[PDB]
């Protein structure tokens, strides 16, 4: 058994993290105060789901996962929610004066305060470990500390743990849900930086779960919650293979490799199916080729754009629920003569493909109907490039005027480190392209 | 009040459906960088497909459908022609090409040689997306040193009186929900030499009528709804708006050659065709009518031809 | 646990300061004996971002009330939440400011800025992590436009990385008490463009129009003005004060409000501006249109002869939040012309469910417009109508000043409207 | 349509499915980059209070 650290970073990070640690609880029945029943094994074990919870002398059961916050007010509701008996405080970290939506703030001016308190919590959860895979790193582009620190601690993994994988769930920013107009500003500053420190980063668009949530769930005015209880899914059936006994993505290494060919093009696109409504009672169930084939409708894809004019790198279908292997190969071979699915030309036409029998577990009282199968489809494809495309143009009608620049160098930055990063994006959209075109 | 942004203002059809959105009176057009558009007409050239769709509390409407040029190129159309299951079983329609590189040189040559040694016609027309016509391959191959070689109609349909040549030019229209709408109005260009230049279909039925006995809808029309259902159907997997964050329409220029036997090919598709000068004012209402107002409605026959398929 | 100091220097600093704490103190559910007594969970949510807690649960504001001379805060301590306030927190003179803005900068006040800054000392040393500061003062007189320039460059110069955030009251001839308030204007603008992050420019020309055409006052009073003054910042500080899905700070407004140093200048606003039809109910729709009308700006600038460079929306009440993204959203497309196109996405919106006393809801606007040149523009027209003849600047010079202080002061004002048309015409 | 890695256990099942074959910066370097816009941040507010002693 190797153990997985999770870090939550800024408030997008925080409160995606309480609902991931808390749909993770329900489906490994772990209750609020820690206590898994099922569990034989009293104060140890090295069972698949040791990988994200250790076991104290009493049975409880404490997620290896550390948050961290430039502001208290957030982490504040872990140590109150329901599950405030799954940690302890040590893993909770907050600060006086967050970044206040400013990259160079979270980056230079606090989070070199705190960076070695982080470090030092890390390391105390590292030692406990008899083999550490790597590192999931939760946060967002466009806030603050999910910028400015996440970079500042991802360069600060690579140098302490080298041999480390380190994976991303990145909240990509959209206006409908958005807090500050210099988002675009820090996603592209802490993905500059943080760039050659991920081995791989799975992208969410707001965008996208703002109208699953509207169209799919039939919630007028998605709030956090509504989004987080979609996204703790996804990040669900990702991290499942880690979780639970499988044999494909069993560790954050198999990630790269069945992923990512070329270490930059490191943002795989994430497709799930179904997103049924709870408050529709009469629901009728989708079948493996159904919902195999909505992993290729854009609707339900976690950032909006066009797989058909793009190209696949690497593809994987993660089924959960009532899946037999000849049902998804049959439905692949329905979906191939009527989908537009290109590979590159140094790569397989391929998927794989893995099934946990054990079906999806929905919050109690969510807006997320309880379902028979579903599938996250993992695709690397070049047409993600279009979100890049989308900041990096919203990144230079700010900076051609120099706008909010003031405040960067205002804490520390140069006006050359913009540039120096617009050029990287840059360089990112030309990789892709050189890819699929 | 509806928002649209014009980006080709090189555009004669569009410049004409600009100036008839804001003759309603209920459209509004923004500078060419306003993102809080409805409608974008956009460019040819590099058109942001990937910034469509993403604006807040706006329908986003434009005039091209991305990846319509796999159609409008020649040596695309060639190579989808040659490899779609839908099509490569059938284009007897479409004239006999290759795609050369500056690669299909053998198998050009392999039919070529078939032809001289049967003494068949062996003369090909070469082009790409300055042309050349020869009966010797060595011609054609220094010609082009990405180009298509074609067969050349040696056996046209010759209008009478005057031994002339001609082709034949339908507009179609593709709206956000893949209906395809034939214009009732073509355009025959006359070469004017034996083997302005302009006769519509009126006179062109008359001709037929009168010269050969039959009707343009029977001898050719047919044969013209047939090919541009067989290209649109083919791509629309690939090119469709149905569930996507944008939608799209397009206006299409088809250009067919008629050969002796009254039999109809294809030559190109165009993806930003003019029109006819006499035609512009009703088919740019008619662009307006079933392709924009019918995404944003405003506060009787049809000039279109609605092909159907399933 | 990020708390603010509030500080109210001169009569219209006081005047509005106390109907800001008289209003909020509602809104919070503390009584004039500074008690809790609401019924609701947000009110005290975030109490400590404007409030300390003495023993007994009590509420005492952070609040610090200077003026030159003592008549105004012997009225803010006979009144309605007189008692309320930190005895200690009371610093004045004797002698008054004569509507002097030398006086209150350079002669009278620095006698008393230094007990002013101890107390700021006091309360700033015992905050969890102090987020900066807001002033309520005008600019036409002499103790709120003097000295609090000069006590907001020495808080500067101990406070250097904290937030300066003032509520300027603009003069006009409409509501004028003398005539050298353009002087007064001037050298303080001159003193905000340097030394404040924040200035919500509350002009008196626009509080009187709209006391006069839209709620039909023929003979408006200051009371009538300070209630419009009261309702502006209670909405624009209620996302600093409440908990809800955008939880805001003086630091988060500033970077995202102000894309270039010195055009940190806004124009309020606020909806329903209602004649007493106080009973009757405002759509979402008729709140968002009349927010962004000019009879409900309160700096007497037409919007429509500028570009917004950000805007701010807050919205209180019980509402259906998808119908206020709609109306926001519908606003922009409308009028898009109106918003510079190298912001992208420059309006955002925030719902708190809560209304101000007497109203089912409402609307407060927070812009940065380059139309506040207009507003610039007057005082300078004003100030250069005297200074060609060095009409009335023996008051100035005989307590030290200088003429190339005002030369001086009329030139970065100038600069100032000539940088907001620069963005306007980018 | 080829099926392989055929991987079976009590919780679910994995395999792989193929139709078409194919044709750091060290601790010091990071150091002083945040101790350069400490001393920027420095410098920039030292003018500040240098100007506001005049
Ligand atoms: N899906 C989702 N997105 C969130 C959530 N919280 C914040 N965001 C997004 O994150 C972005 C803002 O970043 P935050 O995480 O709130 O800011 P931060 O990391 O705490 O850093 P600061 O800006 O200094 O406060 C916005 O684009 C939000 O849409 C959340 O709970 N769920
Ligand atoms: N295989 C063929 N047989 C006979 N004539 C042919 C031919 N291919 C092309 N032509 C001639 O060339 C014309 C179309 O060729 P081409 O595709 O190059 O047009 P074009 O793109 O240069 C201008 P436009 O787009 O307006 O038609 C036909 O109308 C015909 O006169
Ligand atoms: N809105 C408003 N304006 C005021 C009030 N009191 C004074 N003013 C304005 O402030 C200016 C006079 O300044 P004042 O505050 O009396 O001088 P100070 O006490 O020396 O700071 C004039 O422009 C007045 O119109 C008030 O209660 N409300
Ligand atoms: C919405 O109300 C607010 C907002 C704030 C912060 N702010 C201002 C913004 C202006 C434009 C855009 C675009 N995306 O984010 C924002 C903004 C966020 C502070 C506040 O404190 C008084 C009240
Ligand atoms: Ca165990
Ligand atoms: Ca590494
Ligand atoms: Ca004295
Ligand atoms: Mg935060
Ligand atoms: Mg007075």
């Amino acid at each position: 058994m190797r153990e997985c650290i999770s870090i939550h970073v800024g408030q997008a990070g925080v409160q995606i993290g309480n609902a991931c640690w808390e749909l993770y609880c329900l489906e490994h029945g772990i209750q609020p105060d820690g206590q898994m029943p099922s569990d034989k094994t009293i104060g140890g074990g090295d069972d698949s789901f040791n990988t994200f919870f250790s076991e104290t002398g009493a049975g409880k059961h404490v997620p290896r996962a550390v948050f961290v916050d430039l502001e208290p007010t957030v982490i504040d509701e872990v140590r109150t929610g329901t599950y405030r008996q799954l940690f302890h405080p040590e893993q909770l970290i907050t600060g006086k004066e967050d970044a206040a939506n400013n990259y160079a703030r979270g980056h230079y001016t606090i989070g070199k305060e705190i960076i070695d308190l982080v470090l030092d919590r890390i390391r105390k959860l590292a030692d406990q470990c008899t083999g550490l895979q790597g590192f999931l790193v939760f946060h967002s582009f466009g806030g603050g500390t999910g910028s400015g620190f996440t970079s500042l601690l991802m360069e600060r993994l690579s140098v302490d743990y080298g041999k480390k994988s380190k994976l991303e769930f990145s909240i990509y920013p959209a206006p409908q849900v958005s807090t500050a107009v210099v988002e675009p500003y820090n996603s592209i500053l802490t993905t500059h930086t943080t760039l050659e420190h991920s081995d791989c980063a799975f992208m969410v668009d707001n965008e996208a779960i703002y109208d699953i949530c509207r169209r799919n769930l039939d919630i007028e005015r998605p709030t956090y919650t509504n989004l987080n209880r979609l996204i703790s899914q996804i990040v669900s059936s990702i991290t499942a293979s880690l979780r639970f006994d499988g044999a494909l993505n069993v560790d954050l290494t198999e990630f790269q490799t069945n992923l990512v060919p070329y270490p930059r093009i490191h943002f795989p696109l994430a497709t799930y199916a179904p997103v049924i409504s709870a408050e529709k009672a009469y629901h009728e169930q989708l079948s493996v080729a159904e919902i195999t084939n909505a992993c290729f409708e854009p609707a339900n894809q976690m950032v909006k754009c066009d797989p058909r004019h793009g190209k696949y790198m690497a593809c994987c279908l993660l089924y959960r629920g009532d899946v037999v292997p000849k049902d998804v190969n049959a439905a692949i071979a329905t979906i191939k003569t009527k989908r537009s699915i290109q590979f590159v030309d140094w790569c397989p036409t391929g998927f794989k493909v893995g099934i946990n029998y054990q079906p999806p577990t929905v919050v109690p009282g969510g807006d997320l109907a309880k379902v028979q199968r579903a599938v996250c489809m993992l695709s690397n494809t070049t047409a993600i490039a279009e979100a890049w495309a989308r900041l990096d143009h919203k990144f230079d009608l700010m900076y051609a005027k120099r706008a909010f620049v003031h405040w960067y160098v205002g804490e520390g930055m140069e006006e050359g480190e913009f540039s120096e990063a617009r050029e990287d994006m840059a360089a990112l959209e030309k990789d892709y392209e050189e890819v699929g075109v | 009040m509806y928002t649209f942004v014009v980006r080709d203002e090189n555009s004669s059809v569009y410049a004409e459906v600009s100036r008839l959105l804001l003759a309603t009176g209920q459209w509004k057009r923004l500078r060419k960088d306003n993102p809080r558009f409805n409608l974008m007409l956009g460019e040819r050239n590099r058109l942001p497909f990937g910034r469509l769709g993403h604006e807040p509390g706006l329908v986003q409407l434009v005039n091209y459908y991305r990846g319509a040029d796999k159609l409008c190129r020649k040596a695309s159309l060639v190579k989808l022609i040659k490899t779609s299951p839908e099509l490569s079983e059938s284009c007897t329609w479409f004239p006999e090409s290759y795609v050369i590189y500056p690669d299909e040189r053998e198998v050009f040559l392999a039919a070529y040689n078939r032809r001289r040694e049967g003494r068949e016609g062996n003369v090909w027309i070469a082009k790409s997306s300055g042309i050349l016509i020869s009966s010797e391959a060595s011609e054609l191959l220094d010609f082009i040193d990405v180009h298509v070689i074609q067969k050349y109609l040696e056996k046209p349909l010759l209008l009478e009186p005057g031994h002339r040549k001609f082709d034949i030019r339908s507009w179609v229209l593709v709206d956000h929900l893949y209906n395809i709408y034939l214009y009732r109005e073509g355009v025959l260009r006359t070469s004017s030499e034996p083997y302005g230049n302009e006769m519509f279909f009126e006179e062109f039925n008359q001709y037929l009528m009168d010269a050969l006995n039959t009707t343009l809808e029977n001898s050719i029309l047919l044969q013209i709804k047939h090919i541009i259902r067989s290209c649109l159907m083919c791509i629309e997997p690939a090119i469709s708006t149905k569930h996507l964050h944008y939608q799209s329409f397009q206006l299409f220029g088809f250009d067919f050659m008629v050969d002796e036997e009254l039999k109809v090919w294809l030559i190109e598709v165009n993806g930003a065709p003019a029109c006819a000068q006499k035609l512009y004012a009703e088919l740019c209402q008619g662009i307006v009518d079933v392709a924009i107002s019918s995404v944003f409605p405003l506060a009787p026959t049809s000039i279109f031809i609605k092909l159907h398929h399933h | 646990m990020r708390e603010i100091v509030h500080i109210q220097a001169g009569q219209c600093g006081n005047q509005i300061g106390a109907k800001f704490w008289e209003v909020i103190s509602d809104e919070h559910g503390i009584d004039p004996t500074g008690s809790y007594h609401g019924d609701s969970d947000l009110q005290l949510e975030r109490i400590n971002v404007y409030y300390n807690e003495a023993t007994g649960n009590k509420y005492v504001p952070r609040a610090i009330l200077v003026d030159l001379e003592p008549g105004t805060m012997d009225s803010v301590r006979s009144g309605p939440f007189g008692q309320i306030f930190r005895p200690d927190n009371f610093v004045f003179g004797q002698s008054g400011a004569g509507n002097n803005w030398a006086k209150g900068h350079y002669t009278e006040g620095a006698e008393l800025v230094d007990s002013v800054l101890d107390v700021v000392r006091k309360e700033s040393e015992s905050c969890d992590c102090l987020q900066g500061f807001q002033l309520t003062h005008s600019l036409g007189g002499g103790t709120g436009s003097g000295m609090g320039t000069l006590l907001i460059s020495k808080i500067r110069e101990e406070y250097p990385d904290r937030i300066m955030n003032t509520f300027s009251v603009m003069p006009s001839p409409k509501v004028s008490d003398t005539v050298v308030e353009p002087y007064n204007a001037t050298l303080s603008v001159h003193q905000l463009v340097e030394n404040t992050d924040e200035t919500y420019c509350i002009d008196n020309e626009a509080l009187y129009d709209i006391c006069f055409r839209t709620l039909k006052l023929t003979t408006p009073t200051y009371g009538d003005l300070n209630h419009l003054v009261s309702a502006t910042m209670s909405g624009v500080t209620t996302c600093l004060r409440f908990p809800g899905q955008l939880n805001a700070d003086l630091r988060k407004l500033a970077v995202n409000m102000v894309p270039f140093p010195r055009l940190h200048f806004f124009m309020p606003g606020f909806a329903p501006l209602t004649s007493r039809q106080q009973y009757r109910a405002l759509t979402v729709p008729e709140l968002t249109q009349q927010m962004f009308d000019s009879k409900n700006m309160m700096a007497a600038c037409d919007p429509r002869h500028g570009r917004y460079l950000t805007v701010a929306a807050i919205f209180r009440g019980r509402m259906s939040m998808k119908e206020v993204d709609e109306q926001m959203l519908n606003v922009q497309n409308k009028n898009s012309s109106y918003f510079v196109e190298w912001i992208p996405n420059n309006v955002k919106t925030a719902v708190c469910d809560i209304p101000p006393r007497g109203l089912k809801m409402s609307a407060t606007f927070i812009g940065n417009s380059t139309a506040i040149q207009e507003l610039f523009k007057r005082i300078s027209e004003q100030f250069t109508a005297m200074f060609r003849r060095k009409a009335f600047l023996h008051w100035y010079t005989g307590e030290g000043m200088d003429e190339m202080e005002f030369t001086e002061a009329e030139s970065n004002m100038n600069d100032l409207v000539s940088e907001y048309q620069q963005y306007q015409d980018a | 349509m080829e099926v392989i890695e055929l991987n079976k256990c009590t919780s679910g099942q994995s395999f792989e499915v193929i139709l078409k074959p194919p044709s750091d910066p060290s601790l010091e370097e990071i150091q002083k980059k945040l101790e350069a816009a400490e001393e920027r941040r420095k410098y920039q507010e030292a003018e500040l209070l240098k100007h506001l002693a005049e």
